[PDB]
């Protein structure tokens, strides 16, 4: 074939790119649907872009003015009210796709070679989207807001020898001031750029190396285009969530909120019930679980070694958790104990809340402590059960 | 201690604006600005609420205009650099009782009356506990004498609460002469609160429910369409070369 | 990425000669049975832990309530 | 060629003002 | 203008006695102590618990 | 069929197909809002604005 | 019969997109508390 | 502290100034084309008026 004249418009340089990365890319033929939440958490980020640049065209950064502004939003806006709801939603579902991305992965060990850096990159993304969410969730200048701000930035001076200094420069001037507003209402709105560039090296390092599938086993032999197969698929998946996010939105829009946040910031009084958004809550309930508040940041800084030290095990030789039965009883067990993990960090610090999150993250690290040995005994598996 | 620190438990009232097709009850709402004006807002205040806000909801706009012309708010430098009052406008917010939160608290005992406007949703379970604050006056349980300049209240954290019973049986009367009771007033003043809180709330029913409907029928589409496409590869006869 | 060949025979219908939406009802009964059959260990593995635990949490709460009430 | 090419520049005219119309209903313009 | 959650708490008082015969039962415990911290609000939140749970429904369909 | 009878109609040309699609997307948008209305007006017979009664008599 | 229902869900998507659109736009445009102060 | 501001508002300002406003010097120099120079000359600069 030499291209004298041209045939078609999608093999054309100007298309070419798009045309074999969106229409020709080959898929395994037998993808279920969490592939398509990898889609739906794209459209959900990009929901929240657009939403968040129509609402910054209403919101003030000061501190005399940001939480009127944003009852302006509500009030006054022409159909202001949808587009707060579908931005605070928004980020509640953008984070629950994603979760829903992150365990499918651990179920189906995608993050298994060669898609090392596939993973290690969505744990990059990952950290994004945990400070982007929560820098803006300061924005609105409430008692939820201010509190939450002034916690999760102080336990930063954990750092042995420049904490304080640290603290003190993030927060510029000795509190959470209108100073540490302007500043988060500029990286709130930088940041979502940065995510979608990480979502970009993300998806090409994918395209990289082809894409897993529910058996985990070679998959060159049937495969077909994306376009139109799982085209569509996407599409059920993104009216789906289309309809779940509507009710969300209109009916119970408040629910998964606190209402400590519709006061306005009081730096004087401290509301009873300090607690982040529900998406940080298992993050919190393991710092708030190993006291000692520096132990409390080096777990968390173990807990996102642990996330970047999966891909990295040494034989893992079956992936799929349809032929590990094992792993397929430890991976439920370990969902069943993020999900109490979660539970636990809304819950006081009065007992047994105490023992159960100290035996909750324990049992995280565990999980991720007992996968390479699975993965040696599988190794051995072969040479004992052999028939004849 | 743990109980009364937490506060006795709100029950679940069947609020006329509660269902998936619910509308606000607009003469008790009416009613219930009549009660705030009366009695509620000597000492709370609401500051997010124009007047106009009254127009089309529980006030004709002529009555509106009578009731913001009844009061006087202060307009900004005139031609002299001095300040005046002016009757209010239909645009003005809802005139404050106090100076500032230190006026306020000098006035109340050290207790600040908090800001009215979004009060429903700034505590859990809103309505109901609002509700259940304003009639369950209750006399103290055995053995648990609070301090003077207080009341108890079993549903305010504590037990122990800075505002003095304000309904009271035939406190206002009501225009339309519906009988004035605590619960009647109760239940118009927490009506007229959770508008005020959620002015759009109709409007926002409406929507959701034409979208889901829509939505369902673009996912039974949807559904349909897939299955189509994908019908050509999953009745598929392929013949391998193969057996064990 | 190269693309392994296997020698098959395919045959396939085109997508309008064939019912599109009677293969989801078509046998109820015996999916669900396999659903269930396939999938109650992770279900107990799943639902058992949070429970437990829930059923724990609401009896220590009893006992202590109970035991503080003077 | 030239009348049916004419014909379905017309008819894509015409389904483009029905999209223009939906999008912004405008019966201060219709109306005159 | 008689009131019409006092009437019917009133009226609903007889439904679930057990919880006001405990509460009594701790006002005896309490007025034969009369020197101890001597609350047990316990009682009283559980039997007033069960009040406005009788009044929940009856309350709303007797306003206008 | 009234399928093939329609699909003769109004599926020959993709300019009629996607005018049809936008005039449906306009009719079926209105209709189900004017059914929502009705429904919505049963439902809360009543608690309008305009039928309360005293609307008018404050001045 | 797949053209007909694939036209209805089409239609469906069409109200979506003008809805979501113009949502963006009108807020995007004028607000109550400045035509109050019209006079 | 900040610099205290001799009337209260800037139509106080004009009214005891006879309709003119006299404007704020912080930066009188940078708001004026050729500011230092042109400072100085209208300072020292009050001649009498030609025929
Ligand atoms: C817990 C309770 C479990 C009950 C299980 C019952 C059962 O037997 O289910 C399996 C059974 C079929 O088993 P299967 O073949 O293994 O599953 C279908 C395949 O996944 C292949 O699916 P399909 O493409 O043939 O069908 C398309 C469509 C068919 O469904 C519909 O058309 C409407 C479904 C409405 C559900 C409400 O959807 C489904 O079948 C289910 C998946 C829906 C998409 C979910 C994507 C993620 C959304 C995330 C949102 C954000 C969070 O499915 C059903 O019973 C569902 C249909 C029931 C009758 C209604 C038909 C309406 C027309
Ligand atoms: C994955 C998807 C997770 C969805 C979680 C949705 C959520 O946050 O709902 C809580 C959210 C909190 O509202 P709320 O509990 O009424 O008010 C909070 C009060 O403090 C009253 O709170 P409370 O004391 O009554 O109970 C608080 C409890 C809420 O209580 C319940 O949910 C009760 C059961 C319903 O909060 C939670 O359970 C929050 C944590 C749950 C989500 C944890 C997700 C962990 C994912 C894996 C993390 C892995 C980390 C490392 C990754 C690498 O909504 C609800 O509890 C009601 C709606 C539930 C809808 C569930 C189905 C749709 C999703
Ligand atoms: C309007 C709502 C229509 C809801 C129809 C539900 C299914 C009715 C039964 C049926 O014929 O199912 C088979 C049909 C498909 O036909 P089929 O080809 O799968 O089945 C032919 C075999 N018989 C006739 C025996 C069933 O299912 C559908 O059409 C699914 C709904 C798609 C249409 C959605 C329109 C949205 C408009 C906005
Ligand atoms: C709007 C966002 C569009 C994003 C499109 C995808 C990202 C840009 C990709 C640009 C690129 O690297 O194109 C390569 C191509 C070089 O030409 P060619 O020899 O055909 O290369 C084929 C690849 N081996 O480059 C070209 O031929 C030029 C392509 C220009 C960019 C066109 C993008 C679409 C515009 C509509
Ligand atoms: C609630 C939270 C859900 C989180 C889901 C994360 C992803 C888990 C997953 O991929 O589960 C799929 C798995 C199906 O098993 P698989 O071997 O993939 O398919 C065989 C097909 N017959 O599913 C299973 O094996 C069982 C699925 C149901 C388990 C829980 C049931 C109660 C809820
Ligand atoms: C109190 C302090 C101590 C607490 C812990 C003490 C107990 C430790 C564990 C004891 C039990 C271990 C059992 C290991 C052998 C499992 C045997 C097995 O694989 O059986 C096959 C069965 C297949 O299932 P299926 O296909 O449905 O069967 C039909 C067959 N035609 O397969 C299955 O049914 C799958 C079962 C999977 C179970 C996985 C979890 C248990 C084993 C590892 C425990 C690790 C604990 C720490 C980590 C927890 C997770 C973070
Ligand atoms: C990105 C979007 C697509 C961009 C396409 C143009 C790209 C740059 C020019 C490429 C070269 C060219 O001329 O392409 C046009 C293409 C030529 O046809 P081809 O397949 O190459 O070979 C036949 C030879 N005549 O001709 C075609 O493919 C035919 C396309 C004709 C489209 C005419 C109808 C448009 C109607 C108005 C818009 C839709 C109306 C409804 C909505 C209204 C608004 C709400
Ligand atoms: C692209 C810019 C579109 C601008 C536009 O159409 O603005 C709307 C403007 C006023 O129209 P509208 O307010 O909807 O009608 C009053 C009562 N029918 O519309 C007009 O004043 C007339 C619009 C005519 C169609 C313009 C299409 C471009
Ligand atoms: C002056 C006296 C009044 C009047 C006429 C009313 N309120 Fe009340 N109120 C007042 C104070 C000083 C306080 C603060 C008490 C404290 O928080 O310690 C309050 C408190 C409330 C609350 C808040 C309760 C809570 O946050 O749990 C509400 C919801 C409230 N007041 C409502 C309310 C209503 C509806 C009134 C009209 C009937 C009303 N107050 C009158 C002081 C005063
Ligand atoms: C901004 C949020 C994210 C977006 C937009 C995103 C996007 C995508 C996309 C488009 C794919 C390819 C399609 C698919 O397989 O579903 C994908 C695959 C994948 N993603 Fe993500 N992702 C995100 C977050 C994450 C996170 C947090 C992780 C885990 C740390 C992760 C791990 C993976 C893995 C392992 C795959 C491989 C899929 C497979 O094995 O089949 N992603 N992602
Ligand atoms: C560049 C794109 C974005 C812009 C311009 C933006 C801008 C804003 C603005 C102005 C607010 C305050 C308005 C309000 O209070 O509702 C806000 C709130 C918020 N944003 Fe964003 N945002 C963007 C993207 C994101 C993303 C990607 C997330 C992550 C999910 C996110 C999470 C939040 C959260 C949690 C809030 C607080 C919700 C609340 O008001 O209660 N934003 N954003």
């Amino acid at each position: 074939t030499i291209r004298n004249q041209r045939f078609s418009l999608l093999k054309e340089p100007i298309s070419s790119t798009l045309n074999q990365h969106l229409i020709d890319y080959p898929t395994p033929s037998n993808l279920s649907y969490w592939w398509g939440f990898g889609s739906l958490a794209g459209i959900c980020l990009v929901i929240q872009i657009v939403t968040g640049v129509f609402l910054a065209m209403h919101y003030t950064p000061h501190v005399d003015l940001a939480f009127n502004s944003v009852e302006h939003v509500m009030r006054d806006v022409e159909g202001g009210w949808l587009l707060r709801y579908m931005h605070a939603n928004g980020a509640s579902m953008f984070f629950i796709v994603v979760y829903l991305h992150i365990f499918r992965g651990l179920y189906y060990a995608s993050y298994s070679s060669p898609r090392e850096f596939v993973w290690c990159l969505g744990v990059v993304i990952f950290l994004l989207m945990i400070v982007t969410a929560f820098t803006g969730y300061v924005l609105p200048w409430g008692q939820m807001s201010f509190w939450g701000a002034t916690v999760i930035t102080s336990l930063a001076s954990a750092i042995p020898v420049v904490g304080d200094t640290i603290v003190t420069w993030l927060w510029g001037g000795f509190s959470v001031d209108n100073a540490t507003l302007n500043r988060f209402f500029s990286l709130h709105y930088l940041l979502p750029f940065l995510l979608v560039g990480a979502s970009l090296l993300h998806l090409a390092a994918l395209h990289q190396y082809g894409s897993n599938n529910p058996l985990g086993v070679h998959s060159e032999m049937d495969q077909i285009s994306f376009y139109p197969y799982f085209y569509v698929k996407d599409l059920v998946g993104w009216v789906a969530f289309a309809i779940f996010f509507s009710i969300w939105i209109f009916y119970a829009p408040n629910v998964l909120g606190h209402p400590d946040n519709y006061i306005p910031a009081n730096p004087m009084s401290t509301p009873p019930h300090i607690v982040p958004e529900w998406y940080f809550l298992p993050i919190y309930a393991i710092l708030r679980s190993i006291p000692d508040k520096s132990g409390g940041v080096a777990a968390i800084a173990l807990v996102f070694i642990c996330l970047l030290a999966l891909p990295f095990f040494k034989s893992m030789y079956v992936r799929s958790s349809s032929f590990r039965p094992i792993y397929q009883g430890i991976f439920w067990l370990l969902l069943a104990d993020c999900l109490l993990l979660g539970w636990i960090g809304c819950q006081p610090v009065e007992a047994p809340f105490v023992t159960i999150g100290q035996i909750s993250s324990f049992v995280f690290f565990l999980f991720f402590a007992i996968t390479p040995i699975l993965g040696r005994v599988g190794r051995g598996i072969p040479n004992s059960y052999t028939t004849d | 201690a743990d109980e009364a620190e937490h506060g006795l438990a709100c029950p679940s009232y069947p609020w006329p604006h509660k269902g998936i097709l619910s509308s606000y009850d607009h003469a008790s709402i009416r009613r219930g600005h009549q009660v705030y004006t009366e009695v509620c807002a000597s000492c709370h205040s609401m500051s997010l609420i124009s007047y106009r806000d009254l127009v089309g909801v529980a006030y004709t706009e002529e009555e509106v205009k009578a009731m913001a012309a009844e009061i006087e708010v202060v307009d900004g430098p005139n031609d002299e650099g001095e300040m005046f009052t002016r009757p209010g406008k239909l645009s003005d917010r809802f005139p404050q009782p106090y100076a500032n939160e230190a006026a306020a608290r000098f006035a109340n005992g050290g207790a600040y009356p908090p800001d009215l406007s979004l009060i429903t949703k700034a505590r859990h379970n809103g309505q109901n506990y609002v509700f259940s604050l304003l009639t369950g006056y209750r006399d103290p349980p055995a053995g648990v004498s609070i301090r003077e300049g207080l009341h108890y209240n079993p549903y305010f954290p504590g037990g122990a609460i800075a505002m003095p019973k304000m309904l009271n049986d035939g406190a206002v009367e009501y225009e339309d002469g519906t009988p004035a009771t605590e619960a009647q007033m109760g239940k118009d003043v927490v009506s007229f609160l959770s508008w005020a809180a959620e002015p759009e709330m109709e409007e926002r029913k409406l929507m959701g429910f034409k979208w889901i409907f829509v939505l369902s029928l673009a996912l039974l589409q949807a559904a349909y369409y897939r299955r189509l496409r994908w019908s050509v590869l999953k009745s598929r006869k392929l013949v391998l070369d193969v057996v064990n | 990425k190269q693309i392994v060949p296997v020698k098959s025979v395919i045959y396939a219908l085109s997508p309008f000669q064939q019912k599109v939406m009677t293969g989801l009802w078509k046998d109820l009964p015996t999916k669900i049975h396999h659903k269930v059959s396939e999938n109650w260990i992770s279900a107990t593995l799943l639902l058992g832990p949070l429970v437990g635990t829930y059923a724990y949490v609401q009896n220590y709460l009893e006992k202590e309530k109970l035991h503080h009430r003077y | 060629i030239q009348p049916a090419d004419v014909k379905a520049a017309a008819m894509w005219g015409v389904a483009a003002a029905t999209g223009g119309l939906y999008l912004v209903q405008v019966s201060i313009l219709v109306l005159p | 203008p008689v009131d019409q959650k006092r009437y019917l708490e009133e009226s609903c008082k007889p439904k679930c006695v057990k919880p006001l015969l405990e509460y009594q039962a701790c006002i005896k415990r309490i007025h034969g102590d009369d020197s101890g911290q001597k609350h047990c609000t316990g009682q009283y939140f559980d039997y007033w618990f069960c009040v406005d749970k009788c009044v929940a429904p009856k309350l709303f369909t007797k306003l206008k | 069929g009234i399928f093939e009878s329609l699909y003769k109609v109004v599926m020959r040309r993709n300019s009629v197909y996607v005018t049809f699609v936008i005039a449906g997307a306009f009719l079926g948008e209105r209709a189900v809002d004017y059914g929502i209305h009705k429904l919505w007006e049963a439902n809360n017979v009543g608690k309008r604005y305009e039928d309360i009664p005293v609307l008018g008599q404050k001045l | 019969f797949a053209y007909f229902v694939l036209t209805g869900g089409r239609f469906v998507y069409a109200s979506l997109i003008r809805l979501l659109v113009l949502k963006f736009v009108l807020s995007m445009s004028a607000s109550k508390d400045v035509l109050a102060l019209a006079s």
